[PDB]
C-alpha cells in the first residue's frame, strides 16, 4: 500500500512539475503565440483565431497546476 | 491498390540498396548457394567440406572411446584421463583432458566408433505386434468398418 | 475466363499458371491483396515442415534415440519428455537457420529486396539434383503437391492423435471408434 | 529401347558404354542422380558385398583361432556385436574410414571427371592388363551377384540362426 | 562492395578492410553512427582488461600469492574477500594507468591504443607490428568472450573454471 | 523469505482459501445438486482451490495479510513476478510502435496520406504488422544508418 | 466483393473496432484456458 | 531559390519555422518578402501558404 | 615421377622442390597453408621425434644420478622435478626464439625468405657439399616421418603396457 501511494505522490509530483515547467518555458512563445512575452505574463487568451487560445498563459498554466498541487498534497 | 508482402523495400518506402549482388551457380555440400569472395567455391568447395568431414569422423573414432586403456592387470582396463596427475601446475594436480570438451560419461551416452554404442543405441520397436489389416486379433480401422457393414441394430 | 478447379468462379486473376500446382484455386482471393511470392514461399514452407512433421510421427513411433526421454511413441507426448533444453536448443536453431538461409532478408517489407530471390528458393541443393532443366518442373510439381498432402496429413494425425490419445499406427491397427 | 526392357526407352543418362549397362533404370534414377556418382557406390556395394558374401561362406567353412574363444561360437552378425565389445570392430572401422577419407578425395576426383568410377589404380599382380573392359563386367557382375547373395544370406540367419552352409546343410 | 565477413550482405561504408582486425563484420552498423576511432580505442581497452582478467581468473586457480592463500579459487568470493583496502589501492593504480588515457583521448591523437607502453620494443618490425595489432585485436575478442562466460559460469556454480571443469558440473540448475 | 515467508506455509494464505471455499460452500448449500447453479459453484471452488495451490507451489512469498507480494528489485529467484512480463510487454509494445512508424512513414510517401490515414491500406498495414516480429535489431538498423533519429535543424521549434 | 464496400471496412474506425475485438478475445481466451496467472511460472 | 524548389523556413516565428516548402513564385518587383511559398502541412490558421524574404529562406539539397 | 597414390592427381603445389616430395597430399593441405611454413613443421616435428625416439630407449637403461628412474620413459616425465621440467621448456622457448630471429610466427618467420627448416645449425659442417646436401636432406625428411610414427607407436604402446618398448618386446603379451 505505501508503496501504491508513494508512485502516486510521484505521479502527482512529476504532473504538477510538468504543468509549472512547461508554463515557465512556453511564457516567452509557442508555436500557436510566437511572441507571448510582449503580451506578458497573465493575459486572458489570444481569442478563437488559431482554433481557440484559452488559457495560452504562464498564469493560465499556474492556475492548472495549483489544482494539481491541491490533488498531490491531498 | 496496394500488393502487400512484396518483399521489395520501395514499395513500402524502407531503406534499401541500390545495385543488388547477382546470384552466382555455385554450391558447397553443407553449405549454401550464394555470393562468395572469390575463389571461395574453389578453396572451400564441395570437395573440402566432405573430405573435412571424413577426417572429423575419422577424427571421432579415437575421440569416441577416448580414455588410458592399460592391460597391467592383464585385463583391457579403461581409466579417465582425469585421472592422471600432470607435475608443475601448482594445485592444480589434475587438469583439463579431451572429456573436458567430449563429456559422454557425464550424460551418460555410450559413444562408439559409430555414433551409438551398446548401453546407448538406437531403439526399434515393431509397431505392427501380432496385428493383422483385416480378421486378426488385433481390432484395425478396416475391422471397424467391416463389422460396421455387417453390423445388427 | 473461369478457375479450372472450381468451374463456377472466375479465374483468380494474379494466378497467371506460371507457378507449380496452379489450377486456379483462390475462391477467396487471396493472391489480389497478397503477393503470390510471399504466398508461395510460405506454401513452401509450410509443405516442407510438414512433410519432416509427418515423417517424424511415423518414423519416431518406430525408431527412437537411446534414453527414456526419447522413449515415447506417442509423439504429443514425445513433445514433453523429450529434454526441454533440447528442445530450446532446436527452437534456437531453426531462428539461426531461417535468419542465414534468408540472408538477413526475413521480413514481408525486405524479403524479395534481390530480383535473383525466387519464391521458396533458399539456395539448398546440397546434392545439386535441381540443375536439370527437364526434371526441374516435374521436381517443383511434386514439392509443391508433397508439401500440401504432408499439411493436411499433419493436420489430420495431430487431431487424431488429440482424439484417439494413441499413435498414428496404433490407432490404426487398434481403432476405436469416438465415443463422447 | 532399352535392352533390358523392351517397352521401355532408353534412360538417356545411361549411354551403354559403361560395364553393366544394359538399360536397366526403369525408375530413372540415373537422371536424378550423377550417374559418375551412382557408378562409384555401384562398384563400391559390389566390392563390398562380394568381401561380405565370401566372408559369410568361410566363416561358415572355418575359423580363426582366438576369435572363436572372443566371440563365444556366435556367426555373422552376433559374431559382429560380440568382436565390437572386444575391440576388433573397431579396429575394422578405424582402417576402413582412413580408407574412405582418399576414398572421398577419389569420389571428388570422379565427379571432376579426371578418374572412372572405382578406379583406383590397384592392380599389383597386373590381371587387369589384357582386356580390362570384359575384367570390369566380371567385376560387376559378380559384384550384383553378391549383393543379392549376402542379402539372402543375411535374412535367411535372421530367419532360422543359422549361416548359409548350415542352413543348406540343414532347412 | 561485400562484407568478408558476411559474404552476401555489402561492405560497411566505413569499414574498408585497412584497419587492423577488420573483417568487414557490422551487421548493425555501429560504424556508421559512432567514431571508428573512439569505438577502436574502446575495442582494444576492453580486449586488454579482458586477456587480464581471463588470465587473472585461472591463474589463483594455479598458484596464489602467499598473502592471499586464504581468499578463495573462485574469483567472485576471492573479490568479496578483498576488502576495501586493497581494492582501494588498485582502483587508485588503475585510475593512475587511466590517467594517460585520458590524456591520449581528450587532449592528443594517436593510433586507438597507443599510449606509448612498448618497453621491450618488439613493435619496430613493422610485418611484426602488424601481426601483432592483428593479433592483440583477436586475442582481446576472445579474451572478451572467455571472460563473460567465465564470469557467468562462476556465477553458476560458485567455483572457479578449472574446478568446474573437473567436476564437470557444466549443466546449470536454474538462476542461482 | 526476503522479508516475508513462502505463501506455501502459510497460516494466513491457508486461512484465506478456507474462507473462500466456505463462502462457496455456503453458497451451494441452497442448491440442488445437479443443477445448473450447483455444478457452477462446484466449478468455482475447484478453480479457487486449484488457484491457491498452484500460487503455493509457484515459490511466491506472503505477508501477514495472506495474500502473494511481489519482489520487484531484479533477484533472480523472482524474475517471473516483473522482468520476463516486462520484457514480453517491452517486445509487444515495440512492435506495436514499429508497425505503426512504419506505415506512419508509407502513408506519408502516398498520394493521400490522411485519405491513408483515415481509410487505411490493410494490405500494406498486415506487411508491416508482420515486419514488426524483429523490431529490435530493425529499430537499431534505422537509429544507426540515421533514418530514425532527425536533426535539431530540420525540425520545427517555437521561438525562445 | 465491392471495392466501396471494402473501402468502408478498411475505415479507421471499422478496423479499430475489429482489431480491439480481437485482441479482447484474445485475452479473454488466454484468462478461460489459463486463469489466474499473476506471474511467469519459473 | 527559384520557383518549384524545395526550401526550408528560417523565420522563427513561422508554423514552418526549419520546415520544407515549395516556392511557387518569386515576384522581382522589389517588395519585402517577395517568395512565396507553399506547404502541405497546414498551420493552426488554416492557410498553408505564405510570403517569405530571400533571407528567411535556404535552399535544401 | 611416382605418385604416391595413383589415382590421384598431383597436388598442384607439390612440384618437388623439396626432398621426399612424392606428390602425397591427398587432403590438400598445401592448398590452404604456405608450404614453407607446412615444411618447417613437419622438419620440426621430425627432428624432436628422432630425438624422443632415441630418449625412450635410452632413459628405460640409463638414468642421470641426480633424478630417479620411473617405471617407463613416459612415467619418467612425471618423476622428475617439475622445475626442471619449466626449466627444459623455458631454454627450449628462447632456444626457438634465437633459432627464429624473434620471428616466430606464420606473417614474420619466413620474412627473410629462409629455406624451412635451416636454423643455420651445422657445427661439424656436415652440410658443406652440395650433392651430399640434397642427399642428407632426403634422409632426414624421411628419418623424421619414420621417427614421427615410431615415436607415436612408442608413446601409445608404453602407455598401454606399462613397459619399455624393448622390455615389451621380450615380454610380449598380447592385450587380450
Ligand atoms: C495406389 C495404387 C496401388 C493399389 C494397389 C492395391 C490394389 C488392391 C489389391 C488388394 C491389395 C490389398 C493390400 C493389403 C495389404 C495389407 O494390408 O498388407 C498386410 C501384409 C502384412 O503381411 C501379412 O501379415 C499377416 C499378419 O498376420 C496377421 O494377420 C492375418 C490377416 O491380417 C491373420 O489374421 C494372421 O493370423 C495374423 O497373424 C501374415 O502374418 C503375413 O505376414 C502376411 O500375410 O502386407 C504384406 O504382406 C507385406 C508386403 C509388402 C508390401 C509390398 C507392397 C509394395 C510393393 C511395391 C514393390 C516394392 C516392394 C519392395
Ligand atoms: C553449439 C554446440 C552444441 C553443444 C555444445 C551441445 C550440447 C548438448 N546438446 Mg545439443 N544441439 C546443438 C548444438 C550443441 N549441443 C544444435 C545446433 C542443436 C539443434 C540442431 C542441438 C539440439 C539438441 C537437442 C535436441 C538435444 C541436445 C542435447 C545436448 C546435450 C547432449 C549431452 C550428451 O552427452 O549428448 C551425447 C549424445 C550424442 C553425441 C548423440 C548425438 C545425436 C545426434 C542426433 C546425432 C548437450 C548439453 C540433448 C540434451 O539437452 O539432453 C539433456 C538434447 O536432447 N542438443
Ligand atoms: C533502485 C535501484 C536498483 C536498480 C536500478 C536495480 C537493478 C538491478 N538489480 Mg536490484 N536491488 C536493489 C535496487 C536496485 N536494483 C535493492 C535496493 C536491492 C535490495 C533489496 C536489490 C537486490 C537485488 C538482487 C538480489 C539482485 C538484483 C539484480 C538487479 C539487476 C537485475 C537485472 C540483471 O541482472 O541483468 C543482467 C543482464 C544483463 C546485463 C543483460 C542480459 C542480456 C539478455 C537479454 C539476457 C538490475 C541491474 C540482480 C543482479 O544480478 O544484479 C546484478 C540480482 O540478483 N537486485
Ligand atoms: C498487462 C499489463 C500492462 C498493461 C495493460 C500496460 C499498458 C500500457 N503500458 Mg505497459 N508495461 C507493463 C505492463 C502493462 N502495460 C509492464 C509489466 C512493464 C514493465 C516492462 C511496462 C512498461 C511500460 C513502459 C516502459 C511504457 C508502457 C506504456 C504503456 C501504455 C502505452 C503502451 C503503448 O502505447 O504501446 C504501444 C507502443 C508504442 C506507442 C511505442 C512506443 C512505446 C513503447 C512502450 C516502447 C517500447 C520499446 C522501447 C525501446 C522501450 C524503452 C523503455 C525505456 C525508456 C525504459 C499502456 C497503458 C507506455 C506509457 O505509459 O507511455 C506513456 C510506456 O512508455 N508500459
Ligand atoms: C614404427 C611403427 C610401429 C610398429 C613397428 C608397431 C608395432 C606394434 N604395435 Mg603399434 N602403433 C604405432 C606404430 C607402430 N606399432 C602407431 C603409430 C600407433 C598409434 C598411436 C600404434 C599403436 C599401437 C597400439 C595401441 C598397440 C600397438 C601394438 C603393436 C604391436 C602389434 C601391432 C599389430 O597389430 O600388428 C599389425 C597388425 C596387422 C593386422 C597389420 C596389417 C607391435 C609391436 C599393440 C601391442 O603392443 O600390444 C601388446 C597395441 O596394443 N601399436
Ligand atoms: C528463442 C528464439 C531466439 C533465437 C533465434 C535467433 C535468431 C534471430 C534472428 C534475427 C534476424 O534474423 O535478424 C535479421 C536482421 C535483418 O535486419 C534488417 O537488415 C536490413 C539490411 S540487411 O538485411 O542486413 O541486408 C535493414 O535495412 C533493416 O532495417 C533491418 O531490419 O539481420 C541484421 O540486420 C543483423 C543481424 C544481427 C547479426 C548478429 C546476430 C548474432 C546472433
Ligand atoms: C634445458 C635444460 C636445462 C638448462 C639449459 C639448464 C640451465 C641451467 C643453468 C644455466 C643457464 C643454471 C645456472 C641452472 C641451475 C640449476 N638447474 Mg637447470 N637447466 C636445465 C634443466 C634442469 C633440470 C631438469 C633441473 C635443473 C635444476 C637446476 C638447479 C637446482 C637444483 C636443485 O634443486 O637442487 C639449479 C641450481 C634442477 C632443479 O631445479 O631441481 C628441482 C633440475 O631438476 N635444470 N640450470
Ligand atoms: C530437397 C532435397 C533433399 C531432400 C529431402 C528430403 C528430406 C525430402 C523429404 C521428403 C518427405 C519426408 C516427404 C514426406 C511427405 C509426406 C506426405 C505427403 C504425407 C502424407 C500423409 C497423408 C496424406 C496422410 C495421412 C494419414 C492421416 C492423416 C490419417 C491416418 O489415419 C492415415 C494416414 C497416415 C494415411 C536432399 C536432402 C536429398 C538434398 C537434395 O539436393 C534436395
Ligand atoms: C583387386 C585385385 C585382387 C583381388 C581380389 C579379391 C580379394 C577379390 C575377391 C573377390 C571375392 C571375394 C568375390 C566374391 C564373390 C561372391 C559372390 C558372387 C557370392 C555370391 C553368393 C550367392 C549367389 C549366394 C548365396 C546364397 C544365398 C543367397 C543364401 C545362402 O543360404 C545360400 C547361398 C550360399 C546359395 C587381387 C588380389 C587378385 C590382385 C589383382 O591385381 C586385383
Ligand atoms: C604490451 C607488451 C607487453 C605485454 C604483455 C602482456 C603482459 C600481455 C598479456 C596478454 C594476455 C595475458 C593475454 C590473455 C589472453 C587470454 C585469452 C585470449 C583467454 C581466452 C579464454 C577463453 C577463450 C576461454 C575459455 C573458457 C571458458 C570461457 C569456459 C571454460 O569452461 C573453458 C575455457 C577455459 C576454455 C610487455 C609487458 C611484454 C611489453 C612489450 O613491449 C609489449
Ligand atoms: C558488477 C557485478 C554484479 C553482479 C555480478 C558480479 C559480482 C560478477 C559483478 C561483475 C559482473 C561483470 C563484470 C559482468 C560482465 C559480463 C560479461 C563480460 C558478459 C559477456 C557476454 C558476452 C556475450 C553474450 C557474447 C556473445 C557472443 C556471441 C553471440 C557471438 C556470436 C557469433 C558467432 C558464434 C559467430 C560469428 C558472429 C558472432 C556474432 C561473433
Ligand atoms: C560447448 C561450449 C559452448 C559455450 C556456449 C554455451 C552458451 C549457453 C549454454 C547454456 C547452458 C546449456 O543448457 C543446458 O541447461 C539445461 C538446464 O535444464 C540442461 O539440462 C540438463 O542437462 C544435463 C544433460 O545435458 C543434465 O545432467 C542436467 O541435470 C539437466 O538439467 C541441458 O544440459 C542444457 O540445455
Ligand atoms: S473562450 Fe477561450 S478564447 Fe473564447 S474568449 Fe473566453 S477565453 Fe478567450
Amino acid at each position: 500500500g505505501d508503496f501504491l501511494v508513494h508512485h502516486a505522490i510521484a505521479l502527482g509530483l512529476h504532473t504538477t512539475a510538468l504543468i509549472l515547467v512547461k508554463g515557465a518555458l512556453d511564457a516567452r512563445g509557442s508555436k500557436l503565440m510566437p511572441d507571448k512575452k510582449d503580451f506578458g505574463y497573465s493575459f486572458p487568451c489570444d481569442g478563437p483565431g488559431r482554433g481557440g487560445t484559452c488559457d495560452i498563459s504562464a498564469w493560465d498554466a499556474f492556475y492548472l497546476s495549483m489544482f494539481w498541487m491541491l490533488n498531490t498534497i491531498g | 491498390a496496394t500488393v502487400g508482402f512484396s518483399g521489395v523495400p520501395s514499395d513500402f518506402c524502407r531503406p534499401a540498396p541500390t545495385a543488388f549482388p547477382a546470384e552466382p551457380a555455385g554450391m558447397t555440400v553443407f553449405g549454401a548457394r550464394g555470393p562468395r569472395a572469390e575463389g571461395h567455391r574453389d578453396k572451400f568447395g564441395s570437395r573440402h567440406a566432405a573430405v573435412s568431414l571424413a577426417c572429423a569422423a575419422l577424427l571421432w573414432q579415437p575421440i569416441s572411446q577416448a580414455g588410458m586403456y592399460s592391460i597391467d592387470s592383464g585385463s583391457l582396463a579403461k581409466k579417465s584421463f582425469s585421472e592422471m596427475e600432470v607435475p608443475g601446475f601448482g594445485d592444480a594436480k589434475k587438469v583439463p583432458t579431451i572429456e573436458s570438451f567430449f563429456p559422454f560419461t557425464k550424460n551418460g551416452f555410450d559413444a562408439s566408433p559409430a555414433l551409438f554404442g551398446k548401453d546407448s543405441m538406437i531403439v526399434f520397436e515393431n509397431p505392427l505386434g501380432k496385428c493383422g489389416a483385416y480378421a486378426s486379433s488385433c481390432h484395425t480401422f478396416l475391422d471397424e468398418m467391416g463389422d460396421m457393414l455387417k453390423a445388427t441394430p | 475466363e473461369k478457375s479450372a478447379s472450381v468451374p463456377f468462379l472466375s479465374k483468380p486473376e494474379k494466378l497467371d499458371g506460371s507457378m507449380a500446382g496452379d489450377v486456379g484455386f483462390d475462391p477467396l482471393g487471396i493472391s489480389y491483396f497478397i503477393d503470390v511470392k510471399w504466398l508461395r514461399e510460405a506454401e513452401l514452407k509450410h509443405g516442407r515442415i510438414c512433410m519432416l512433421a509427418t515423417a517424424g510421427i511415423l518414423v519416431q513411433e518406430v525408431i527412437h534415440l537411446p534414453g527414456p526421454a526419447f522413449s515415447s511413441k506417442f509423439a504429443l507426448d514425445a513433445w514433453s519428455t523429450a529434454p526441454r533444453g533440447g528442445m530450446v536448443q532446436i527452437l534456437i536453431a531453426i531462428g539461426l537457420i531461417e535468419m542465414v538461409s534468408n540472408r538477413f532478408a526475413i521480413t514481408a517489407t525486405d524479403m524479395f529486396a534481390n530480383p535473383n530471390r525466387k519464391p521458396g528458393d533458399l539456395g539448398f541443393d546440397p546434392l545439386s539434383l535441381g540443375a536439370n532443366p527437364a526434371t526441374r518442373a516435374k521436381y517443383e510439381l511434386s514439392e509443391v503437391i508433397h508439401g500440401r498432402a504432408a499439411m493436411m496429413g499433419l493436420s489430420g494425425m495431430i487431431h487424431q492423435m488429440i482424439v484417439s490419445k494413441q499413435p498414428v499406427i496404433d490407432q490404426l491397427l487398434n481403432f476405436k471408434p469416438v465415443d463422447a | 529401347m532399352s535392352p533390358s526392357i523392351p517397352f521401355l526407352k532408353k534412360p538417356d543418362a545411361l549411354d551403354g558404354t559403361a560395364a553393366g549397362d544394359i538399360g536397366f533404370d526403369p525408375l530413372g534414377f540415373s537422371s536424378l542422380a550423377d550417374i559418375k556418382f551412382l557408378q562409384e557406390a555401384e562398384i563400391k556395394h559390389c566390392r563390398i558385398a562380394m568381401l561380405a558374401a565370401a566372408g559369410s561362406i568361410a566363416q561358415d567353412i572355418f575359423t580363426f583361432p582366438g576369435y572363436s574363444a572372443l566371440t563365444g561360437g556366435a556367426k555373422m552378425t552376433a559374431a559382429h556385436d560380440k568382436l565390437v565389445a572386444t575391440g576388433t570392430m573397431g579396429q575394422i572401422l578405424f582402417w576402413v574410414s582412413f580408407a574412405e577419407v582418399f576414398g572421398t578425395v577419389a569420389l571428388f576426383d570422379t565427379l571432376d571427371g579426371k578418374r572412372a568410377p572405382g578406379d583406383f589404380k590397384f592392380d599389383p599382380l597386373g590381371m587387369g592388363k589384357k582386356n580390362m573392359a570384359d575384367m570390369q563386367l566380371k567385376e560387376i557382375k559378380n559384384g550384383r551377384l553378391a549383393m543379392l547373395g549376402i542379402a539372402g544370406m543375411t535374412h535367411g540367419y535372421f530367419i532360422s540362426g543359422k549361416g548359409p552352409l548350415e542352413l543348406l546343410g540343414n532347412f | 562492395e561485400m562484407s568478408k565477413a558476411i559474404p552476401f550482405a555489402e561492405r560497411p561504408a566505413k569499414l574498408d578492410g585497412k584497419i587492423p582486425g577488420d573483417v568487414g563484420f557490422d551487421p548493425l552498423g555501429f560504424s556508421d553512427y559512432y567514431d571508428l576511432k573512439y569505438l577502436r580505442e574502446a575495442e582494444i581497452k576492453h580486449g586488454r582488461i579482458c586477456m587480464l582478467g581471463a588470465l587473472g581468473w585461472l591463474f589463483p586457480e594455479f598458484a596464489k600469492l602467499p598473502q592471499f592463500a586464504s581468499l578463495s579459487t573462485n574469483p567472485l568470493k576471492a573479490a568479496t574477500e578483498l576488502g576495501p583496502a586493497g581494492w582501494a589501492q588498485i582502483f587508485i593504480f588503475v585510475g593512475a594507468l587511466e590517467s594517460f588515457s585520458y590524456e591520449k583521448i581528450y587532449y592528443g591523437d594517436s593510433a586507438p591504443g597507443d599510449l606509448g607502453f612498448d618497453p621491450l620494443r618488439l613493435g619496430k618490425n613493422p610485418v611484426s607490428r602488424a601481426h601483432y595489432e592483428v593479433a592483440e585485436i583477436k586475442n582481446g575478442r576472445l579474451a572478451m568472450i572467455g571472460l563473460g562466460g567465465m564470469i557467468h559460469h562462476s556465477l553458476l556454480t560458485k567455483q572457479g573454471a578449472i574446478e568446474q571443469i573437473m567436476s564437470q558440473n557444466f549443466y546449470p540448475s536454474g538462476f542461482p | 523469505v526476503a522479508g516475508l515467508t513462502p505463501c506455501k506455509d502459510s497460516k494466513d494464505f491457508q486461512r484465506r482459501l478456507d474462507g473462500s471455499v466456505k463462502k462457496l460452500k455456503t453458497r451451494l448449500a441452497k442448491y440442488e445438486k445437479g443443477t445448473p447453479p450447483a455444478l457452477a459453484l462446484e466449478k468455482q471452488i475447484e478453480r479457487t482451490q486449484a488457484r491457491f495451490e498452484r500460487y503455493g507451489k509457484a515459490g511466491l512469498l506472503c505477508g501477514t495479510d495472506g495474500l502473494p507480494h511481489l519482489i520487484t528489485d531484479g533477484r533472480w529467484s523472482h524474475s517471473g513476478e516483473f522482468v520476463i512480463p516486462g520484457l514480453f510487454f517491452l517486445y509487444i509494445a515495440g512492435w506495436i510502435g514499429w508497425v505503426g512508424r512504419s506505415y506512419v512513414l508509407f502513408a506519408r510517401e502516398s498520394d493521400k496520406p490522411t485519405e491513408k490515414e483515415i481509410i487505411l491500406d490493410v494490405p500494406a498495414a498486415l506487411s508491416f504488422v508482420s515486419t514488426g516480429f524483429i523490431w529490435p535489431v530493425s529499430a537499431f538498423k534505422e537509429f544507426t544508418s540515421g533514418n530514425l533519429i532527425a536533426d535539431e535543424s530540420e525540425i520545427t521549434v517555437s521561438p525562445r | 466483393m465491392d471495392s466501396n464496400f471494402l473501402k468502408y471496412l478498411s475505415t479507421a474506425p471499422v478496423l479499430l473496432t475489429v482489431w480491439l475485438s480481437f485482441t479482447a478475445g484474445l485475452v479473454i481466451e488466454a484468462n478461460r484456458f489459463f486463469p489466474d496467472m499473476l506471474y511467469f511460472p519459473m | 531559390v527559384k520557383r518549384g524548389s524545395q526550401v526550408r523556413i528560417l523565420r522563427k516565428e513561422s508554423y514552418w519555422y526549419q520546415d520544407v516548402g515549395t516556392v511557387a513564385t518569386i515576384d522581382t518587383s522589389g517588395i519585402r518578402y517577395p517568395v512565396v511559398v507553399r506547404f502541405e502541412k497546414v498551420s493552426y490558421s488554416g492557410v498553408n501558404t505564405n510570403n517569405f524574404s530571400l533571407d528567411e529562406v535556404v535552399e535544401v539539397v | 615421377d611416382d605418385l604416391a597414390v595413383p589415382f590421384l592427381e598431383r597436388p598442384p603445389m607439390l612440384d618437388g622442390s623439396y626432398a621426399g616430395d612424392i606428390g602425397f597430399d591427398p587432403v590438400g593441405f598445401s592448398n590452404y597453408f604456405d608450404l614453407r611454413w607446412l615444411r618447417e613443421a613437419e622438419l620440426k616435428h621430425g627432428r624432436v621425434c628422432m630425438l624422443g625416439v632415441v630418449g625412450f630407449l635410452v632413459q628405460e637403461f640409463v638414468t642421470l644420478p641426480m633424478f630417479s628412474n620411473g617405471v617407463t620413459p613416459v612415467d619418467d616425465f612425471f618423476v622428475v622435478p617439475a622445475t626442471g621440467l619449466w626449466q627444459i621448456f623455458f631454454t627450449i622457448g628462447f632456444v626457438e626464439a634465437f633459432s627464429n630471429g624473434f620471428k616466430l610466427t606464420p606473417s614474420d618467420m619466413f620474412a627473410d625468405d629462409r629455406a624451412p627448416g635451416d636454423l643455420g645449425f651445422d657445427p661439424l659442417g656436415c652440410g658443406k657439399d652440395p650433392a651430399a646436401l640434397a642427399r642428407r636432406q632426403l634422409v632426414e625428411v624421411k628419418n623424421g616421418r619414420l621417427a614421427m610414427i615410431a615415436f607415436g607407436g612408442m608413446l601409445h604402446q608404453q602407455l598401454l603396457t606399462k613397459q619399455g618398448v624393448i622390455e615389451q618386446l621380450t615380454n610380449f603379451k598380447a592385450i587380450m
